[PDB]
């Protein structure tokens, strides 16, 4: 099964670099042209760069050219993109892609250019009162983005997780909420996983009643 | 450039059309990706007509003239999602994308908000913080105003709400932060969220322990 | 060194490797460095041909028919300039009787 | 001047003419005898035009509407149809025109199958 | 620039090839063509392989790389010609030959050259003038020396003789003048044309009467 | 039947001008590029110029352009050659010929670049001697080439053997043509040889009987 899987994204100054890569899995990667494209959050699909499986031929978008270098080490299956002299605009989701007709993509990591540094956030539980609702707060943390799972992943039926609201403090937060039988409060336990990787803030928060 | 309309609308079960048009592309192959929200773009059609494996037979595509035309017959909810033209320039050494086209199927049923208010941890309290957290869910239209009240008074200080966001299941999702001292919190016997959908309104309201 | 060649190419579908009775499959060819960028090869299905029937018959045989094309090619990264080439390609492919 | 030209994006490109040439089974339409064994026989017709590159060009033509049998008849109900192909060509362009090469396609048959109405 | 080698020979009933390279010629037809002696060209092979309408079937051609090959299988007697390869170059506008080869046939058989003496006419004489005229035909191999004798002693002045022509039947034909006062062609006995072809003589003389 | 005819051929002074005609028959003259082959004696074949079948594209060799013009008149069926400029190296014939593969010649006709004047021949008669006879005639003395020789205007051909002319150090051409006939016939048969030499309007019959 064809896979394509990224690395590296992050927080990053402006002016500074930052590489990312991504490792192709399931099909003779050195057969295959790959490329770049991102997309700025609530825009439309942007393309980068493409790199041919024949060697020394690449390709960049103008407002890339000079900044960005797109490689490929066909021994360890993966695509590079190195990215110089890092601009506000070039904050945005990449991803990459396989062939010219983008026929399989990777699941995207968010490119974050600013000069503030990293904040990690706050876990509070958000304790419970036939279904009960629970959650987690996530709070004041940057940037993007916050992953919450909870028991581990091994709960995902009626688990929600909101998108971040933004404050004027320039710090994002967010809450994820459970919907649980009420029987369930007093016959198991109830732990969410916060991930906040750019500042590595991991928490493991128990939700309890009351 | 490659221009494409900003969104259409189809009935459920009857046939979508999505047009891309550029300069030569009659000349060059087109293909289409579908993005749902939060999610990576999906191929679905490629040189013009072709179909990848998985991909159900309701789509086609063409290409006549300087217009490409993405079509889905039969449209079902799960369709809803933006789409997207691309093409790749040789003499310009580029891929060129169309601005996209969000696709919305009618006839989806007015849904009530689902709403959950959570006043401040005990936790963020012994931080000497304080936020009210109010979660809404599953509303369709997309559209909705939230109020807060203090006991009974209206209140918009150190309130902040999130735009209204589309779900996996075509419902929409927002939230609401109250943002307060914990004085404050202490001061009042209750504090409420209203939330207002195509002219109903939902409350709900917590209280200190 | 090169020449400046004027661009003419905006000017003033078949299921044939399907219906054939020696079909073939199109096999896509991608090439960002070639104009045209995707070229379909065909590959003959068979070693024999399809019948009135349409069964498999051995006393006659599949062979592709090729031509040769011109074909542009990206020179080494002076860049924005390209190479005439020429390449053989199959397009389809006919039923014939052995030499016989 | 083909005023087509103007609708042309990029109007021009550079290109070395020295040709590499990569098939290394020259004359590939005429050196085999396919057109005279085949089911769906055709003959090669020549068209010569000092003012294009290739200067000559071969095109097939079936010889029949229907397809030849085992006994050696017509059969009609298949088809002899020749197999199109879209192929570049350069053309010299008139004198009082800027450049001396356009670059442009054609439809070639390049040889003729045998189909059946319904698969 | 087409290159060619200047000469080929071959045996009875043997395999001609005669080569024809030159630079880029592989990314075009090449053409051969026969000539015989006051003849215009013939095509024998066109578009590399292709024989027209006429041609035997001994003819063939053939390309490789950048090198087209004329090859004549069991080669006869009248194959024997002048041949030329030929291209158009649509890049140069112009069409380019090469150097020409001449084929030769071994083994024909030799010919003693058949002998004609003239001696000068009663107008020419008349006119102050004499010419002597010493025909010679139908002789192989294509040389000969003619020698002229007053009586018996060699004369070298004024003396006009052609180089043997190749006629159709792959035999030669040369002429030989000899211009004289209208005293001295009558002050001697006679005159001899003398023509010798492969250490054999044959010998012609005339007399004033 | 498919036939090419070249004329106009002939001697010219050097800087001198001439133009060739070649009338096509026996075929779509407008459907066929045509061309313009040359060939100097005892040398090889020279591509001059060459006229597409569509209008407005002409083709030259780098030692011609800008002194020769090619040309066509598709409703007169022919096939021009506009020469200027003319040089010495220009001596040739010249040959009409169809398509890009050059599949059909004309006969040719021969251009001389010279400052030599023409020069009529004198013409003799080569009486029999004493089976079959010997006669001919001797046409002395000429420039430039060509010359036509026939016997009985055409009605003897049997036993004709002219042979090429002698290229003299005066620079004069001079050639003989002979007949073998039966002597028998020598006094019953009359000869007469037809020479012609059209550069210097020279048209001679020569009655040739024994002394
Ligand atoms: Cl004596």
């Amino acid at each position: 099964q064809v896979q394509l899987l990224e690395s590296g994204g992050g927080l990053v100054q402006p002016g500074g670099s930052l590489r990312l890569s991504c490792a192709a899995s399931g099909f003779t990667f050195s057969s295959y042209a790959m490329s770049w494209v991102r997309q700025a959050p609530g825009k439309g699909l942007e393309w980068v760069s493409t790199i041919s499986l024949t060697s020394g031929f690449t390709y960049y978008a103008d407002s890339v050219k000079g900044r960005f270098t797109i490689s490929r080490d066909n021994s360890k299956n993966t695509l590079y993109l190195q990215m110089n002299s890092l601009r506000a605009e070039d904050t945005a989701v990449y991803y990459c892609a396989r062939q010219l007709t983008l026929d399989v993509w990777g699941q995207g990591t968010l490119v974050t250019v600013s000069s503030a540094s990293t904040k990690g956030p706050s876990v509070f539980p958000l304790a419970p009162s036939g279904t009960a609702a629970l959650g987690c707060l996530v709070k004041d943390y940057f940037p993007e983005p916050v992953t919450v799972s909870w028991n581990s992943g091994a709960l995902t039926s009626g688990v929600h997780t909101f998108p971040a609201v933004l404050q004027s403090s320039g710090l994002y937060s967010l809450s994820s909420v459970v919907t649980v039988p009420s029987s369930s409060l007093g016959t198991q336990t109830y732990i969410c996983n916060v991930n906040h990787k750019p500042s590595n803030t991991k928490v493991d928060k128990k939700v309890e009643p009351k | 450039v490659l221009t494409q309309p900003p969104s259409v609308s189809v009935a459920p079960g009857q046939t979508a059309r999505i047009s891309c048009s550029g300069d030569n592309l009659g000349d060059k192959y087109a293909n289409w990706y579908q993005q749902k929200p939060g999610q990576a773009p999906v191929l679905v059609i490629y040189d013009d007509i072709d179909r990848p494996s998985g991909i159900p037979e309701r789509f086609s595509g063409s290409n006549s003239g300087n217009t490409a035309t993405l079509t889905i017959s039969g449209t079902q909810a799960e369709d809803e999602a933006d789409y997207y033209c691309g093409s790749y320039d040789f003499f310009l050494g580029m891929i060129v994308f169309g601005g996209g086209t969000k696709l919305t199927v009618l006839g989806q049923p007015k849904a009530a908000p689902s709403v959950t208010l959570f006043p401040p941890s005990s936790e963020e309290l012994q931080a000497n913080k304080a936020t009210l957290v109010c979660l809404i869910s599953d509303f369709y239209p997309g559209a909705v105003t939230v109020a807060w009240k203090a006991d009974s008074s209206p209140v918009k200080a150190g309130v902040e709400t999130t735009t209204p966001s589309k779900q996996s299941n075509n419902k929409y999702a927002a939230s609401s932060y109250l943002s307060l001292t914990p004085e404050q919190w202490k001061s009042h016997r209750s504090y409420s969220c209203q939330v207002t959908h195509e002219g109903s309104t939902v409350e709900k309201t917590v209280a200190p322990t | 060194r090169t020449v400046m060649v004027n661009l003419n190419i905006h000017n003033r579908s078949s299921d044939y490797y399907n219906r054939s009775t020696s079909p073939w499959n199109l096999h896509r060819n991608e090439d960002p460095e070639r104009y045209p960028s995707v070229i379909w090869e065909a590959q003959c299905r068979h070693l024999g041909c399809i019948n009135a029937d349409g069964n498999v018959d051995y006393h006659m045989n599949s062979v592709p028919i090729q031509q040769e094309i011109l074909v542009l090619r990206r020179e080494p990264p002076c860049p924005n300039s390209f190479r005439l080439e020429k390449i053989l390609v199959s397009v389809g492919c006919t039923c014939v009787t052995p030499i016989v």
